[PDB]
């Protein structure tokens, strides 16, 4: 399952990334 | 991809609202002009009035908050209404994710970073004996027998797997952390960035995952092979001296059949035919069978074993030797003969003190070593190593090709598929992502092939243990203990987990259950290294001697 949650974690921190992204625009 | 899909999106939001505005007409009252204030497209809007439009498209949630407006107000004085340092202002609160997976999004970060600290602990307290193991086999040097040189190549895939999941984990840490910058750090951050590694790292995991797959089929194999080749001690003879099933004639002249039967010492062959019938209790011309020949070289050895233990120089080195090292001394006493054998003073000195590698170097400085080197070789070997495995023929080519060579097939093909058709995030995916397959055939595979030699192996090895044939302390007892453990630990494993994990439904119920599965599998490693290495009788004996060693040098003398 090591594959799997590795996958999971990083499918969540592009999307925690791509909302901080909106932060930037909302920002400037 | 959601980084990726947004900024493309954005850009093309930000390109299409300048030609949206372009196309305007000019106004006719007092307005502000219009503008594209980073986030969504102003027109030209009268003073006073707050202007609304629909929520940008290029959001990741643009799904759900559709129907729902960003709000922004023109001042009385024709300029827009800017915020508190004079920045770009605008109200884009019902723009806004949910405020429900806010909260849950910050429940997730805590157990992604609690389920990695200690699965982190597993695999490098796995590795951290998986290199120690290596670390031991291979400075006491007994990395030359093929059974610690699969271990070993079993211990270097279970480093290569724990490893490159450190180094995923460990990049992901160092690419997740940068800040947004600005739209140049966004494109450098995307574009020219270190996914390659990531993914280059993934590759090495995948081949790491099934190359322990084919590592542990090689160990049921190799055990498999060493409990069917059973090598006795009239087996290393049939092959030293050579077994003769006709009458033949001894170097002095007398008639000797086998491994150097003498039946008469006289120059009479007639008589000695009636001499040989006396043996089995039959007639036989002059010829016997190969049961006929162990079953009478059985009485050599016994009255091969009651000379040395006769003889006062053979008798204490004898008593502490194991079944395998008594053979090559009965082996050597068989061409030496017994006050031969007697003269190796210094080096059965030290065969007796267990010092297995220097008594080894002057068995080779002898006399013997040159006349016969071949035969030498082999006994050398087996007091070196206390196993058969000289007398054996190694299939370690194919264990390599199977180990190594297997994976190979499976995981460039995939890492070619991942890269041409799947190039997201860090390739990691493992089930149901279209062509999982590709990876998961050889592990199938190879778990079906381990299934039906592991049967074969304990029915193989019930059958001699009925027999009496093999004794609990015999190294082929011991190494099938380790392999027969393994192979049913991992095997369990695989059972309970597929139903453990049968979660399908998003959430942390499934991560805790998925983190579970691949928690309890991080320490495969130290299991492993412990079976392998730390339980071994002949690897502790060896320490605990070389420690013994160093609590006279450092102590007693400095
Ligand atoms: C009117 O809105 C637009 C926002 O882009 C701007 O108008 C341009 O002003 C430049 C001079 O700086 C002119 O060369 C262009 O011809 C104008 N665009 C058009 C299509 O008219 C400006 O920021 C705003 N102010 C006014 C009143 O021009
Ligand atoms: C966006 O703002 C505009 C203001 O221009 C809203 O449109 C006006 O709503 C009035 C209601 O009395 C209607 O006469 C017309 O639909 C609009 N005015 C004219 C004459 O064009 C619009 O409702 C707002 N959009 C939303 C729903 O956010
Ligand atoms: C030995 C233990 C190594 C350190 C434990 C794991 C760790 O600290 O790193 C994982 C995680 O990213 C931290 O939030
Ligand atoms: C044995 C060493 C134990 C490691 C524990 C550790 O360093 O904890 C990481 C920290 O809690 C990260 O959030
Ligand atoms: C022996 C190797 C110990 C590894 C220690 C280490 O660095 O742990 C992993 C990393 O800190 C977190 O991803
Ligand atoms: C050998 C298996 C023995 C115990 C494992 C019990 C696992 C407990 C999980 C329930 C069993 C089940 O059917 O799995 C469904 C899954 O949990 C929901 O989708
Ligand atoms: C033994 C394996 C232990 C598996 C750990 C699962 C766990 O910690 O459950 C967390 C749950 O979400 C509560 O906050």
């Amino acid at each position: 399952s090591q594959g799997t949650f590795t996958s999971e974690y990083s499918k969540y921190l592009d999307s925690r990334r791509a909302q901080d992204f909106v932060k930037w625009l909302l920002n400037t | 991809q959601v980084m990726d899909f947004l900024f493309e999106k954005w850009k093309l939001y930000g390109d299409q609202c300048h030609h949206n505005l372009s196309l305007l007409p000019p106004p006719t009252e007092l307005v502000c002009n219009r503008t594209f204030d980073k986030y969504s497209c102003w027109p030209d809007t009268p003073a006073n009035t707050t202007a609304n439009i629909s929520c940008p498209w290029y959001l990741p949630w643009h799904h759900k908050v559709q129907h729902r407006f960003v709000f922004k107000r023109c001042g009385p004085d024709g300029q827009w209404v800017r915020g508190p340092r004079g920045q770009p202002w605008r109200d884009a609160s019902q723009c806004q994710m949910d405020g429900e997976e806010i909260e849950v999004q910050k429940e997730v970060a805590k157990m992604y970073s609690s389920f990695q600290v200690m699965y982190t602990v597993g695999y490098s307290l796995s590795l951290g004996a998986l290199l120690l193991a290596l670390a031991i086999l291979g400075g006491l040097s007994k990395l030359h027998c093929t059974a610690n040189a699969i271990h070993a190549n079993l211990f270097a895939s279970f480093v290569l797997k724990a490893s490159s999941v450190l180094v995923i984990d460990g990049l992901l840490r160092t690419r997740y952390s940068q800040k947004i910058g600005d739209d140049l750090s966004v494109s450098t951050w995307l574009s020219d960035g270190a996914v390659a590694g990531c993914r280059v790292a993934a590759v090495f995991m995948q081949y790491g995952i099934v190359a322990n797959y084919c590592w542990l089929l090689v160990e049921g194999l190799y055990l498999h092979n060493l409990l069917g080749l059973a090598t006795n001690i009239f087996e290393m003879l049939r092959i030293d001296e050579g077994l003769r099933l006709k009458i033949y004639k001894d170097t002095e002249g007398y008639y000797t059949i086998g491994i150097g039967h003498l039946l008469t010492k006289s120059p009479s062959l007639n008589a000695a035919k009636s001499e040989l019938d006396k043996a089995i209790g039959r007639n036989t011309n002059g010829v016997i069978t190969k049961d006929e020949a162990e079953k009478l070289f059985n009485q050599d050895v016994d009255a091969a074993v009651r000379g040395i233990l006769r003889n006062a120089k053979l008798k204490p080195v004898y008593d502490s030797l194991d079944a395998v090292r008594r053979a090559a001394l009965i082996n050597m006493v068989f061409q030496m003969g017994e006050t031969g054998v007697a003269g190796f003073t210094n080096s059965l000195r030290m065969l007796q003190q267990k010092r297995w590698d220097e008594a080894a170097v002057n068995l080779a400085k002898s006399r013997w070593y040159n006349q016969t080197p071949n035969r030498a070789k082999r006994v050398i070997t087996t007091f070196r190593t206390g196993t058969w495995d000289a007398y054996e023929r190694s299939f370690f080519s194919l264990y390599l090709g199977i180990g190594w060579g297997a994976p190979m097939l499976f995981v460039v093909p995939w890492a070619v598929v991942k890269c041409l058709f799947e190039n997201v995030q860090c390739w990691t995916s493992n089930d149901n992502m279209g062509f999982w397959w590709i990876l998961r055939f050889p592990v199938f595979l190879a778990i079906l092939i381990n299934f039906f030699i592991f049967v074969r192996i304990v029915q193989l090895l019930v059958a001699k243990l009925r027999a009496r044939q093999m004794h609990h302390t015999d190294y082929k007892f011991r190494l099938a203990k380790s392999t027969l453990t393994l192979i049913p630990l991992l095997g369990v494993h695989e059972v309970v987990f597929a139903f453990v994990t049968d979660e399908h439904a998003q959430g942390t119920l499934r991560s805790a259950k998925l983190f579970f599965d691949l928690f309890l599998s991080s320490f495969q490693g130290l299991l492993v290294a412990v079976l392998y290495c730390f339980l071994n009788k002949e690897v502790q004996s060896e320490l605990r001697r070389r420690w013994h060693r160093w609590r006279l040098g450092k102590v007693l003398w400095e």
